[PDB]
């Protein structure tokens, strides 16, 4: 009789393979045994991980019964343990801690079908963002893209993803309007950049979000944008003792503001 | 090991010494061996339906017995291929043979053993884990926009005794190698699929998200949905013209794959021509269509048997792409040259036809084509949602409704989109006849409507209402006369005039109207329906009232009106943003509510 | 009231899902009742083997029926190999009893070369000269070809009779 | 919530129920279980070989 | 549905000649 | 009981099509059941389709794609086709050929019966006489279904039958003023609507009484065949052994006689009229003529065919030959549909010749026939009213023609518009019946006698 | 090279209407050519229709008349029907088999093409966006022609497609901001249509650049099999291998799919629709699918067959799978050639599927699409207003319906109307389209858009 739409054989695989998955998930996200309860409420698939078996013997028990066969329960465990780990590897360099883990943990358990989650939205988001992130090559967008997914991922490490924080759906909406706009809109994206920056509550949103060579970048990309059309080679060099700042910050962007201005009275 | 051909008619060989040969089993007949596959089996002597032209096969001929049935290599090299019907690589054939002809019994490999890929290991992966079939063990590079997630093959599993490092690979390098009941099985990113064979799934789940095509009245009035199945006229103007490229250039899917099944040589050309040439903005940048696209060409010259295989290697494909967590729009040119094929193939092998001739299991081939699509939860340990939405298009001869393979897809498929040849002759594009075209999808899309387009329903709802009473208005008014209609009648008569030349009616060449978004869409519907009710709700008020008002006052107070809602269908979403267009359909709106007001 | 309505249908949907395993989940008790009785059969018929005359009994008739079913000119008994005297037992008095019953002569072979896994319960296979039709007379097949029919009256024994159903035709 | 915290003690006896459906369901197995495995063994071991009726000589 | 019985007669025939 | 050891063959003499021609076999059976595996090990089910001499040409279930001679076996069951029928397959979901779909066991057999059953005595059927409510108005207060009637559902490719199918299957029951069980069956179905039939009947809470046989669409067709018998097999078993009330509820009869044209052209049969078997009829009557209520047991078989009239043709031979065999018909049209009225059942082309026999004091109410047969006038006279205003104009018309489109307006958006999951009880239907027919005067209520509306017009 | 002297029997089996079956064959090949010496000397040729072992069922071209057991010789070839091509069967006459019935040598081979062709790579065949100016306002206007596309011209028995076709030839030229070599297959075609071609040629001075293979009514039936691929293999050679643009003319494909039907009934195979073979399409694609262009080459094939559609019916096998196959269909309407109108293209049911791609901006002008668009839908907008004035009468029409009756008359007077020795270039055609469009205000043309209303309508 055919389980699912699959030879019984091809299930109790299918079985094993999603045993052996738990086992590698939680190995990943977990391998020094901190996340005592997720180990707990996953014991009865890890142990024929921990105890090492043979696929063939694991193949059988589950075909006895003694493995958790029922496919559809070990899809929605599995599916709540890759969320997990999707969470944390998207912030890899930004781990989060451990009682914020385990919350978020308990909500996905908790939610009725996981895979059509905000939760699971906002994972795809923060995921395109990394994927578009990932290979990409210097240019204005792609260094602000960078910068604000940096901050997007220490929010998300910060909150979570199950908080609808308001910052963090700021973050997600410029983030993903920057990325969909093109290449050749480069006024529209500074105008977004610098907009976030802008709103954000911290007036140095930057200072140890992003390391000191892409900060001193992204400050000479700023001032390189605010060079061209500068009616005063001594206005120029008041933007290169400008760019003496570290890192971006709001007080600069009002100071190059300034000088865009004094440049629109003298031109 | 090899039999003897023993007669030969047409692409029906014959050859004896065949004895434990199965059916449906690959042949290579004659000396320059030709493909074949054995369909019937009498004794000791099978049936072979040839893949290519049988002149000069003779008698006595090799016929050499491949133990696999008709199959597929699923792998790296599928996006941006042109394929003959039975996978045979087009411009590899070309490239290799530098003469504009295909060789008979050609046999260059379908996916290039020379390419290098990029192969990436699933990192949390190492030697003696677990894995199943479907379990992404690595992702190639194949290009900018598609990852090839290399799938352990269905029907395989075990334990992983060696998995390649990072590196560059060919297409036939050993990259996985995996042992099972103490047998070894080499795997490399390419795997040989049967394409008559259904791909398995975990579970074939419900579909609940629309697959956008540009055209309004496709999207709002008989919608689509991933892993749909649909129905859809061949005729000429509408079709391969505009909906074909534009679910191409955009729509929710994330891989096509076009199938030619029959297509007309210079109409082939003009898809292989014009699709290497599109382009779609992906991330801020525009990139070929190809890079997410495979063609299965098959002209109406090529064999039967290849005409007849085309729809199963492109739903073989797509079921692929669909099992690596892809939205796969698939296109089959024309089932209705599939049932021909089918029909010729049955007669040739001398059965009983059903009615008009063709096999009295077409229904149960169309149904084993179709049935392929759906949503489904891939197999596989990472967890992934693919879909395959299947848009096969039928041309009944002379638009015949009773056509055996139109009632048969009729019985199947859940999306109908008719024709209305009086629309096509009038030039009304699309050419979709509202009053039997139908999709049975809108139950299902009701939890993604009152979700995301709240609105949208009621205004769907009062929209085929109002074309109803238009198509039953319209008789009584060119039987009799228009001048007995009432002032609700003139309502409904000029709504529906408004909402079949400008809400229904869409241009796909234009920049403004090749793909319509949703938004779009419903904000169109959502002003067009206001109007319609409150202009109802103004006549039926003053009726039996001393300042009785009627369609001619409306119309003659607020001409503009008429007019803003009529070009309303020019805004440009590439230039007038989203919000833009919703600013100005909601002044519209306002607009219009002001001048009822004042009227009122 | 659509919140509160919507409420209840989730609700009644949760119940009606609970029922449906609930009574899958007894269903799937009784069958496997069903299938620990069917284990114990076959365990016991491995006890039963185990009795040398009444097994001898037993393979002459298994051999006997499967040689009625077959009617072939020449036949090759199959059997396990510690079986191997019964089963040369039960041909040769099956082959006269074979002749009177259908007037044929007929030979009886026991292949000497392939003989069945020596887990199997016992039993025979009685194959053609060809070997191209074959009569699997396994305690195996045997027990599973009877309690298949049986489950009826199995079922009525076990679980008692339907008290609903009032007409047996 | 209360409301949910009802139905579920409602679910509570749906499941109670299966469980003294079960526990049923084995005693009257036990009650009968010896007889039926004797006949059932009985009627294995009683073979009556026959030829194919329509077998005529 | 003559030349479908006229197909089957043909057919039956030549099934007793290659019998 | 069967004892005898099966044998197994080897000799696979050819394979054509769906066919194994297997020879040298030791007394074929016609339509034994026969399990052959491949030579990797498949394992197949078929049908002995044709015997002859020593051969046996078997139908096999799945298609013969890598079935070989000389490695393919076949062991034949030497018994044809057996359902195992018992109650706790009230609450199951199966597929085409009876294996469970819904990952419980298999069913434990109360009785082994042959799916083709045999032709109920005329002599011991009775008249069905009381009424089954669907919960539908459109059907209840104009078309009662009678306890043993045969009434069909007439519609196109896109109209919801199969909504209204399932609307039925959660609603229906005795009148009311636990015998009663429902038999699904659905044929040619595609996967989408299969698993809106099963997820709907699990989460609606009418699962106890459901038995729910799905063959979909790319299912074998020979499956899509016996699937009908199977559901009418388990409907006689509670029925008549039982003694419940079974309403058998066939879906796509379209879908059975497109495979059974199948199997005709497989069988070498030449068509019959419009491509179709000759026999269609005595196939179509062997389905449905299994039902009615019959002598000395109180159980009946209710039965509501849904036909998927092709191109509209009432004509076409699956409607021509149902209406045929069946008693009445339940139209849904298309007009209504597009006019977006649910359920979109035309009243005035449907009938159920066995109204009177399902209406009446004592089964439904006093009123019901008075009550449905004056709606049916006065909505026969709206249509009409609404044909001459179109022509004349609105204020041409009478103070009756403005009651009668009144009554058109509100008859078909309280009786007819219903919503899916709005049950409505026959009391209720004549309850709503009597507020439409209120928006008339007595007097030209002709059709319903002073009697009843003295009793139920006021109010 | 073949160098194995050819094996002659006398074996012949048997002769049944065009088919000789031949025994005791050493290996037969499929599709092979075989020389049967008749008792009395006559020669003969024939091709193996098919092969069982020993067995060959040749099929003679001339006819089986004459032929008996035991005396003919068939002398098999060895090979498949190559037939020799050469520059100068330009300026040649053959029959059907390809030999000279204009006094002239045989065909001095440049090189020997099978005549089934070699198909061609789709990766490799360059899309025809150049259009042809045909001088026939009817197809230029609304359904043009590009150069390399397939496209019939649909009649029936005594409707002007020999003339139609005439005129195209000596019209046919590129639209100007290289002559065409004509390549003619007559099949069937009586003595009259093959003169009047001939002369058509002669007179018209194209002579040089024409190869002719006729096959009249009196010629043998079963040689127009070949004569379609003889003269399409002849058409590749001087398209694909000399560079030149070629314009194939089939007469009639009536008369081929009649051959066609007589082969398969002789060979008694399963019938398609009205007996031709169930492979027509593939026969039909065969010969309709050679037409078009190729990468590196110069060269091109247009292909225009003409068909006589049986009883005037569109629907009939023959049109049916050539519209099917072929991208459009000029269509001649009986209606037409009555009123005596010239050419009689009725443009509703005819057009051309690459017209999109070969009418705009830098091909003919920015307005070609919209012209056309506007007078098909005020053509076919005027036949409805017509049939409605047939039951009506015209007094009830309005003054917008008597515009587009208005339009109907003068553009099947000014624009279909043409004389037989006209030619208009397409500017003159769009010009008289829009002096019919100007006919209407333009408010009523709604497919034209306002930018080039704007721009042509004031003139």
């Amino acid at each position: 009789i055919k389980m699912g739409g699959l030879t019984s054989e091809q299930y109790h695989s299918q079985v094993v393979g999603k045993i052996g998955y738990i086992a590698r998930c939680m190995q990943t996200i977990d391998p020094e045994n901190n996340l005592k309860k997720i180990r707990e409420d996953y014991q009865d698939v890890l142990i024929w991980a921990e105890k090492n078996y043979r696929f063939e013997e694991i193949l059988e028990a589950s075909k006895s019964g003694k493995c958790p066969n029922d496919l559809d329960a070990l899809s929605r465990r599995s599916l709540i343990l890759q969320e997990l780990l999707r969470l944390v590897s998207s912030i890899s360099p930004f781990k989060m801690k451990l009682d914020l883990i385990e919350s978020q943990y308990e909500k996905m358990k908790q939610h009725v079908n996981l895979w059509k989650s905000d939760y699971h939205v906002k994972l795809n988001q923060l995921n395109q963002l990394t994927d578009y992130l990932k290979n990409a090559a210097p240019t204005p967008k792609n260094n602000f893209l960078r910068a604000m997914t940096s901050v997007l991922q220490m929010q998300i490490a910060q909150y979570g993803i199950t908080e609808d924080n308001e910052g963090i759906n700021q973050l997600f909406k410029l983030g993903l309007h920057l990325l969909a706009m093109a290449n050749e809109k480069i006024d529209e994206q500074y105008h977004l950049f610098k907009g976030y920056v802008k709103d954000q509550p911290e007036e140095s949103p930057f200072e140890g979000i992003l390391p000191a060579e892409d900060q001193k970048i992204l400050v000479k990309t700023m001032i390189d944008y605010a060079m061209p059309k500068l009616s005063s080679k001594v206005l120029q060099d008041k933007l290169s003792a400008l760019s003496s700042s570290d890192v971006l910050t709001k007080t600069l962007l009002d100071s190059i503001d300034r000088i865009v201005k004094e440049n629109e009275k003298l031109n | 090991t090899f039999g003897y051909v023993h007669g030969v008619s047409g692409p029906v060989v014959t050859a004896c010494d065949m004895a434990g040969a199965a059916m449906y089993e690959l042949v290579r007949v004659g000396h320059s061996e030709l493909v074949g596959e054995i369909i019937r089996l009498e004794g000791d002597m099978a049936t072979i339906q040839v893949y290519e032209e049988t002149s000069g096969v003779s008698v006595g001929d090799p016929v050499l017995r491949t133990g696999k049935p008709l199959s597929v290599e699923l792998g790296p090299g599928i996006m941006g291929a042109i394929f003959d019907g039975i996978q045979r690589p087009l411009s590899d054939i070309s490239s290799q043979t530098q003469s504009i002809y295909i060789p008979r019994g050609v046999n260059v490999s379908a996916l290039s053993r020379d390419i290098k890929w990029e192969f990436i290991p699933s990192k949390n992966l190492r030697v003696g884990s677990h894995i199943t079939g479907g379990d992404i063990y690595g992702i190639v590079n194949e290009n900018s926009l598609i990852k090839h997630k290399i799938m352990l093959p269905p029907r395989s599993r075990g334990s992983v005794t060696y998995i390649a490092p990072p590196g560059n690979y060919d297409a036939s390098d050993v990259v996985l190698e995996l042992e099972f009941e103490g047998v070894k099985e080499k795997l490399s990113m390419v795997q040989v699929w049967p394409v008559r064979q259904v791909r398995p799934v975990t579970e074939k789940l419900p579909a609940n998200h629309p697959l956008l095509t540009g055209q309004r009245v496709l999207d709002a009035l008989f919608p689509c949905v991933q892993g749909g199945t649909t129905a859809i006229p061949g005729a000429f103007g509408c079709g391969k013209t505009v909906i074909s490229q534009s679910l191409s250039k955009y729509s929710n899917s994330d891989v096509i794959i076009y199938v030619g099944c029959g297509e007309r040589g210079n109409e082939m050309s003009e898809v292989l021509r014009d699709f290497p040439e599109l382009t779609m903005e992906v991330d801020g940048k525009v990139e070929s269509i190809m890079k997410r696209t495979a063609l299965v060409a098959n002209t109406s010259n090529m064999p039967v048997a290849a005409r007849e295989a085309s729809i199963y290697t492109g739903i073989t494909l797509s079921e692929y792409f669909r099992d690596m967590g892809y939205h796969v729009s698939m296109m089959a040119d024309s089932t209705s040259r599939w049932a021909e094929a089918l029909r010729e193939i049955s007669g040739r092998l001398a059965e009983m036809p059903a009615d008009s001739g063709y096999p009295a299991y077409l229904g149960a081939r169309l149904a084993s084509f179709y049935e392929r699509a759906g949503r489904v939860k891939c197999l596989g340990n990472p967890e992934r949602e693919g879909s395959v939405s299947i848009v096969g298009a039928v041309s009944p001869p002379g638009g015949d409704f009773s056509d055996p393979v139109t009632s048969a897809t009729l019985g199947i498929v859940q999306v109908f989109w008719g024709l209305d040849k009086k629309l096509a002759q009038r030039k009304h594009f699309p050419s979709v006849n509202w009053l039997i075209s139908y999709s049975k999808y809108m139950r299902a899309l009701d939890e993604y409507y009152d979700k995301h387009f709240t609105e949208f329903v009621p205004l769907r709802t009062k929209a085929k209402e109002i074309l109803q009473e238009e198509e039953d208005l319209a008789e009584i008014v060119q039987l009799v006369g228009k001048a007995s209609l009432a002032e609700t009648d003139k309502i409904t008569l000029e709504v529906a005039k408004l909402i079949k030349d400008d809400f229904l009616q869409q241009n796909g060449y234009t920049p403004y109207d090749r793909f319509c978004p949703f938004y779009k869409t419903v904000g169109m519907l959502s002003n067009m329906i206001s109007f319609y009710d409150m202009a109802r709700r103004a006549v039926e008020t003053t009726a039996q009232s001393d300042n009785k008002i009627t369609w001619s006052i409306i119309r003659e107070h607020m001409g503009e009106i008429l007019y803003k809602l009529s070009s309303m269908k020019f805004k440009d979403p590439v230039k007038d943003g989203e919000a833009k267009i919703k600013a100005d359909y909601a002044q519209l709106l306002e607009d219009m509510q002001n001048a009822f007001r004042s009227l009122e | 009231e659509k919140k509160e309505k919507q409420i209840e249908q989730q609700k009644k949907i949760q119940m009606s899902n609970l029922m449906n395993q609930a009574r899958l989940k007894v269903l799937r008790a009784r069958d496997d009742l069903i299938t620990d009785l069917l284990n114990e059969a076959k365990q016991r018929l491995s006890k039963v083997v185990k009795d040398t005359t009444r097994y001898q009994v037993l393979l002459d008739g298994l051999v006997l029926q499967g040689l009625y079913q077959l009617l072939e000119p020449r036949m090759i008994v199959r059997c396990r190999k510690q079986d191997f005297p019964l089963v040369k037992a039960a041909v040769q008095k099956a082959i006269p009893m074979y002749k009177i019953a259908t007037k044929k002569d007929v030979d009886v072979q026991i292949d000497l070369e392939a003989y069945l896994p020596e887990d199997i319960a016992g039993g025979v296979e009685i194959y053609n000269g060809d070997r191209k039709i074959k009569v699997s007379n396994t305690l195996e097949s045997r027990l599973d070809l009877i309690a298949q029919q049986m489950m009826p009256e199995v079922r009525g024994a076990l679980f008692g009779a339907n008290a609903n159903r009032k007409f047996l035709d | 919530q209360a409301a949910m915290g009802s139905q579920g003690n409602l679910s509570a006896e749906v499941e109670q129920a299966t469980r003294r459906q079960v526990q049923g369901m084995q005693s009257s197995q036990q009650r009968n279980r010896e007889r039926v495995l004797t006949q059932l063994l009985g009627m294995v071991c009683d073979v009556r070989p026959q030829v194919h009726p329509n077998y005529r000589i | 549905f003559y030349r479908l019985k006229k197909i089957q007669e043909k057919k039956k025939i030549i099934k007793e000649k290659s019998e | 009981y069967l004892s005898q050891p099966r044998l197994t063959y080897k000799t696979v003499s050819g394979v054509n099509g769906p066919l194994v021609i297997l020879d040298h076999v030791k007394f074929p059976r016609y339509a034994e059941i026969v399990h052959l595996t491949l030579p990797d090990g498949t394992k197949r089910s078929g049908q002995v389709l044709e015997v002859s001499g020593s051969k046996a040409v078997v139908q096999v279930f799945e298609g013969t794609s890598g079935i070989d001679a000389k490695k393919t076996s076949c062991e034949f069951t030497g018994d044809i086709l057996r359902t195992p029928v018992s109650e706790d397959m009230l609450g199951r979901v199966f597929n085409g050929s009876g294996k469970p779909i819904d990952r419980g066991p298999v069913v434990l057999a109360e009785d082994f019966l042959d799916i083709m059953g045999q032709p109920i005595n005329p002599q011991c059927r009775i008249y069905p006489e009381e009424m089954i409510q669907t919960g539908i108005s459109a059907i209840d207060g104009m078309n009662s279904i009678a306890r043993g009637q045969k009434i069909p559902i007439f519609s196109a490719a896109g109209l919801p039958h199969n909504e209204i199918a399932a609307q039925i299957c959660r609603q229906a029951g005795l009148v009311k003023k636990e015998n009663f069980a429902i038999v699904f069956a659905a044929m040619g179905v595609n996967m989408e609507t299969a698993r809106f039939f099963k997820s709907d009947f699990e989460e609606n809470g009418s699962m106890d009484n459901v038995c729910l046989f799905l063959n979909l669409a790319n299912d074998p067709t020979i499956e899509r065949i016996i699937t009908p018998r199977l559901a009418l097999t388990t409907a006689e078993f509670l029925a008549y052994q039982c003694e419940k009330h079974v309403l058998v509820i066939l879906t796509d009869m379209s879908s059975y006689a497109e495979a059974l044209r199948e199997v005709s052209a497989a069988r070498e049969e030449v068509p019959g009229r419009r491509g179709f078997p000759g026999y269609m009829y005595t196939d179509l009557a062997t389905i449905y003529e299994r039902a009615g209520r019959v002598e000395g047991r109180n159980g009946s078989i209710t039965q509501i065919p849904i036909l998927t009239m092709p191109n509209d043709d009432i004509t076409h031979p699956i409607p021509d030959l149902t209406g045929y065999i069946t008693e009445g018909q339940i139209y849904v049209d298309r007009q209504l549909h597009n006019r977006q009225i649910y359920p979109p059942i035309n009243v005035l082309p449907s009938l159920s010749r066995l109204m009177k026999s399902a209406i009446g004091e004592g089964m439904t109410r006093k009123d019901h026939a008075d009550v449905s047969n004056q709606l049916y006038a006065c909505y026969a006279i709206g249509k009409d009213v609404q044909a001459m205003k179109a022509v004349v104009g609105e204020e041409a018309l009478t103070s009756d023609d403005l009651l009668y489109l009144e009554f058109l307006q509100k008859f078909e958006k309280n009786f007819i518009t219903q919503g899916p999951y709005e049950n409505r009880t026959v009391y209720e239907t004549l309850d709503i019946g009597w507020q439409l027919l209120r928006i008339f005067p007595k007097e030209m209520l002709k059709r319903i006698p002073q009697s009843t509306l003295s009793e139920f017009y006021p109010r």
